[PDB]
């Protein structure tokens, strides 16, 4: 089974912050939610869809009816700011994990981000290599989900995409790398580099008809 | 209270076999009342469920689809321990391995272990290919224009980039490099610069990998 939780949550200090968990009849069973933040292992804040363990603040509830389970958080501390998994169970397998969740609690503004493609060099290309260079900066809260495409479709083989990394300014920024032979990147018409952010796609595009 | 130790090698080359060891303190791996598994997770991804093992009348395991043909959970009821071991490893193995304890009834995990980073790659060191990242068509309509240098394939870190011999600061930004899957670094450097001097002024990265010698600087030729 596949838990499906949105990739971002932003919510200012104070807010109150739910986080959802969707699937199809997850109420039939017991969830689960762990805290994670950077560097270290997860911590358990919520088991049986709503207790609360020993030392877990009374600002994390829990809820799980029929085809989503939500973690609500009331008056969003700063420290809360972490990644949110949830877990259930189905059948044979014993444990699932929902996509996870960034929750951020906001410091400074929400940006979108600036996206720039890049289409491959013709050194590159004189060296039998391609790449296409996607550069996102500049973005608030620090979560974006991209997505490559050739021409309408989308692609995933040889997408490298990088981890989220605050700047000098507090905001945040990323890259994604599409290795590809000469022969793909002269074969289709177009390649896209998608980039959503809170809801928001910014999209840029190569074409090899463009020099 | 319950201590949980991981044991292992942060490093295994390609298609071998991820071996670790998660020894247990003030508790028995034999115990009715816990279970016991490993769950890992990529860098910069969500958490995912790699097998269990408990000793109900018997000894039994549940593993995830897709290691179980090269996943083994085994107990130690000697040293009061239990392993993880991946047949025939590849580079999306490469993840932080959590050992844990399942808290009957619920299954709840009370109890980690502090996390093993475990890489699988077979890299060597390596110089980079510096190349030119140069918009084509652009035609712009703004006072600002984006140029750079993409260095592909290098190992290990760092690699410093400079622009224009350390005269050129303001508007530079080096991203972060990706670890792809053949355990070679890429990164990416680019300038903001305006667009009403791109026909006189010039713009080159110098690139520097320390650990193969690499001293390459590369114009970044604009297109018109």
């Amino acid at each position: 089974s596949v838990l499906t939780q949105p990739p971002s949550v932003s919510v200012a200090p104070g807010q109150t912050a739910r986080i959802s968990c969707s699937g199809d009849n997850i109420g039939s069973y017991y969830v689960h939610w762990y805290q994670q933040k950077p560097g270290q292992a997860p911590v358990l804040v919520i088991y049986e869809d709503s207790e609360r363990p020993s030392g877990i603040p009374e600002r994390f509830s829990g809820s799980n009816s029929g085809n989503t389970a939500t973690l609500t958080i009331s008056g969003t501390q700063a420290e809360d700011e972490a990644d949110y998994y949830c877990s259930s169970y189905d059948d044979p397998n014993f444990q699932v994990f929902g996509g996870g969740t960034k929750l951020t609690v906001l410091g400074q503004p929400k940006a979108a981000p600036s996206v720039t493609l890049f289409p491959p060099s013709s050194e590159e290309l004189q060296a039998n290599k391609a790449t296409l260079v996607c550069l996102i900066s500049d973005f608030y809260p620090g979560a974006v989900t991209v997505a490559w495409k050739a021409d309408s479709s989308p692609v995933k083989a040889g997408v490298e995409t990088t981890t989220p990394s605050k700047q000098s300014n507090n905001k945040y920024a990323a890259s994604s790398y599409l290795s590809l032979t000469p022969e793909q990147w002269k074969s289709h018409r177009s390649y896209s580099c998608q980039v959503t952010h809170e809801g928001s796609t910014v999209e840029k595009t190569v074409a090899p008809t463009e020099c | 209270q319950v201590q949980l130790q991981q044991s292992g090698p942060g490093l295994v080359k390609p298609s071998q076999t991820l071996s670790l060891t998660c020894a247990i303190s003030g508790d028995s791996v034999s115990s009715n009342s816990a279970a016991w598994g490993w769950i890992r997770q990529s860098p910069g991804r969500g958490l995912e469920w790699l097998g269990i093992i408990q000793k109900r009348s018997k000894w039994y395991n549940n593993y995830a689809v897709s290691v179980k043909s090269r996943i083994t959970i085994n107990p130690d009821t000697s040293k009061n321990q239990f392993s993880l071991q991946l047949n025939s490893v590849t580079p999306e193995d490469t993840a932080v391995y959590y050992c844990a304890r399942y808290s009957y009834p619920f299954y709840s995990i009370d109890y980690w272990g502090q996390g093993t980073l475990v890489t699988v790659s077979s890299a060597s060191t390596k110089g980079p290919s510096v190349f030119p990242l140069a918009p084509c068509s652009r035609s712009t309509s703004e006072s600002t224009a984006a140029l750079g240098c993409l260095v592909k394939d290098y190992f290990p870190e760092p690699v410093t980039v400079s622009w224009n011999s350390g005269a050129l600061t303001s508007g530079v930004h080096t991203f972060p490099a990706v670890l792809q899957s053949s355990g070679l670094y890429s990164l990416s450097s680019v300038v903001t610069v305006p667009s009403s001097s791109l026909g006189t002024k010039t713009y080159t990265c110098n690139v520097d990998h320390k650990p193969s010698n690499t001293k390459v600087d590369k114009r970044v030729h604009h297109h018109h």
